[PDB]
RNA sequence: AAUCCGGUUAAUAUUCCGGAACCAGAAGGUGGAAUCAACACGGCAACGUAAAUGAAGUUGGAGACGUCGGCGGGAGCCCUGGGAAGAGUUCUCUUUUCUUUUUAACAAACCACACCCUGAAAUCGGUUUAUCCGGAGCUAGGGUAUGGUGUUUGGAAGAGUUCAGCGGCUGAAUCCGGUGCGCUCUCGACGGCCCUUGAAAAUCCAACGGAAGUUGUUUUCACAUCUGGUCGUACUCAUAACCGCAGCAGGUCUCCAAGGUGAACAGCCUCUAGUUGAUAGAACAAUGUAGAUAAGGGAAGUCGGCAAAAUGGAUCCGUAACUUCGGGAUAAGGAUUGGCUCUAAGGGUAUCAACUUAGAACU
């Protein structure tokens, strides 16, 4: 809700930052085996459960 | 192409609903260029965005039928859907009656019936007698005249 | 806001250091309102007479900032 | 007492409506006390110059009603599209094009 | 404890902007007030006044309270008579149909069930819609208190709104009233109900008490002066943002609530606002789902009147057995209902305001 605790907003802020696509220059590195973010989340599909 | 953002801005600026917002359909290119509230205000100033008048809700028929109903129209047994108590409560009728009788009653006392007559004609007025102001008047006229 | 019914009170409050600015408001009924912005209140004097209006306006201290409608 | 003007200087310049239509239509359809033809001394139309329509009424009688009656015969003469009634001053109306 | 209005963004506002306030805390300063008759006066009184020292201790109040029912007041809304601006309509009719007519917190002044004073009341009076009150002082008369969501002004018209021009600017208007068994909220004074009597505390104020105490003392008085941290604040709150595996016909607390019909927050229709979303197109075969109707008969159908039909509002008349006397009861049975033109009553100060019943014709 609008009424949040500071602890909740911190966890939500980190969840937002982790819910981003991968930088493109990561994909060009030597020995790179990472192509797409395998930990992506959508707000309807998976819930954060905090 | 898309003018949904422009319509929401226009409704907010014009202080009306998006149903009341009108955009000149021949100025889509310039309206689409307008992307801020300053731009929308300029469009409203230029006349390219107009707040349309409300829909018509005239009370002419309502006023006419209420003018008919005060003369005694549309008030028969085929028009009464509520009970007599529902359409006019007897509690209101008697409360109005008691106030009318008592106001006239003390008016005559201050004018010059006395305390004894006012006290008799009051318990009697509370006792369902004096069905209207005129009936109380005639009782007052016959009272103290048969005595004098 | 405060209403002042005395002209010399208006001058005295204007003389007081808390006065910051003054507004002269000319209404459509030829009645002027002399408003004085202080630290705590907007002091307003309603002068309905024209001749008392401008003698008061020239009576206001020169250091005070007087502003048109 | 109260005094009203309906300016039609543009109309008389362009032969849009003439004085005769103005005067007769006003006289015929001024609803004084719910009736026409009872103007009397209370409401008198006394035009000055061939550009005015002056109405002097001794009773409450609204300029909106003047604007009402004006718009009536502009519709009758079927050029309401190119002519509209606009108020300029207190109790004075006049005719405007597009 | 204490914030309002207008404005502002693509997205934030009681938070920003403009304007206007308010609260708490702190220090001393200025002006006034008390005091060598130390800690003010007036009023018969209720109590009033800009002030008007009050420690420890004690005590009191506020905070702080159910539910129902009508009654009265206010506010907004609804409604309404004129004026003014535009707009719709105009074969004809309509001095009309519609829209716009706005005023916040805050600040000041103003404003009558309880109480007081004189006076003593039975031929008892006063009085509410509702029967309570009075020799424990009625009525009456004169006072005191309580005092806004009231009035008047400041805020504040410069704002907002509506219109007419000009190339941001210039002109106008933003007016004067009514009404009520109306609606929502609220307030007041009451009535009913209980083997039910319907929180606490933080905070705040007061009293009793009398410690201390020419300058000096005090001063809950009017003024200026400074300050106000931390976190929440977007958006959804649901026939797509929540939970049901989902953009699921399910579920999920609550606030605001226009007009007509009508008893009604019913149903039906409309104004503001919102939406026009749910694979579409063309065809009308059987069967089906969902609605309708049917001659004559009228439960013969069926385990069973299952489903359907029938009845239905209001007014008037009439109403059995039985009964725990309260009911049964809308028992059962009858009649009546439109439109229109009229009168007849029912209120307020010659005149105004308001739907509510009784008829009478005519159709």
């Amino acid at each position: 809700p609008s009424h949040k605790s500071f602890r909740t907003k911190q966890k939500l802020a980190k969840a937002a930052r982790q819910n981003r696509p991968i930088p493109q220059w990561i994909r060009l590195r030597t020995g790179n085996t990472v192509h797409y973010n395998m930990k992506r989340r959508h707000w309807r599909r998976t819930k954060l459960n905090i | 192409a898309n003018l949904r953002t422009q319509k929401r801005l226009a409704a907010s600026v014009l202080k009306c609903g998006k149903r009341k917002v009108w955009m000149d359909p021949n100025e889509i290119s310039e309206i689409s260029n307008a992307n801020s509230r300053q731009n929308v205000r300029k469009l409203i100033k230029d006349g390219l965005v107009i707040r349309k008048p409300n829909l018509m809700h005239s009370r002419f028929r309502i006023r006419k039928t209420h003018a008919a109903k005060r003369l005694g129209r549309h008030t028969g047994y085929g028009k009464r859907k509520g009970t007599a108590e529902a359409r006019m409560p007897s509690a209101v009728v008697w409360m109005r009656r008691q106030r009318v009788l008592r106001r006239l009653l003390r008016k005559y006392r201050e004018s010059g019936i006395d305390k004894h007559l006012y006290h008799t004609l009051y318990l009697e007025a509370k006792g369902n007698t004096f069905k209207h102001k005129r009936a109380l008047i005639e009782h007052i006229q016959r009272a103290k005249a048969e005595a004098n | 806001p405060r209403q002042i019914s005395d002209i010399k009170q208006f001058l005295e409050i204007a003389r007081r250091k808390d006065a910051t600015s003054a507004r002269i408001k000319k209404n459509t009924n030829k009645d002027v309102k002399f408003k004085l912005r202080c630290s705590k209140y907007l002091y307003t004097l309603v002068v309905a007479d024209a001749k008392k209006a401008e003698k008061l306006r020239q009576s206001l201290p020169p250091d005070l900032t007087v502003t048109e409608v | 007492s109260n005094k009203y003007i309906i300016d039609a200087t543009a109309a008389v310049n362009d032969k849009i409506f003439d004085v005769a239509a103005f005067e007769k239509y006003l006289i015929d359809r001024i609803k004084v006390d719910g009736k026409t033809g009872n103007l009397g001394s209370s409401v008198v139309v006394s035009r000055e110059g061939s550009s005015k329509i002056a109405v002097i009424a001794h009773i409450d009688f609204s300029g909106r009603y003047l604007k009402y009656l004006t718009k009536k015969f502009l519709k009758k003469h079927s050029l309401r599209d190119w002519l509209r009634v606009v108020s300029t001053k207190k109790g004075v109306y006049e005719l405007r094009y597009y």
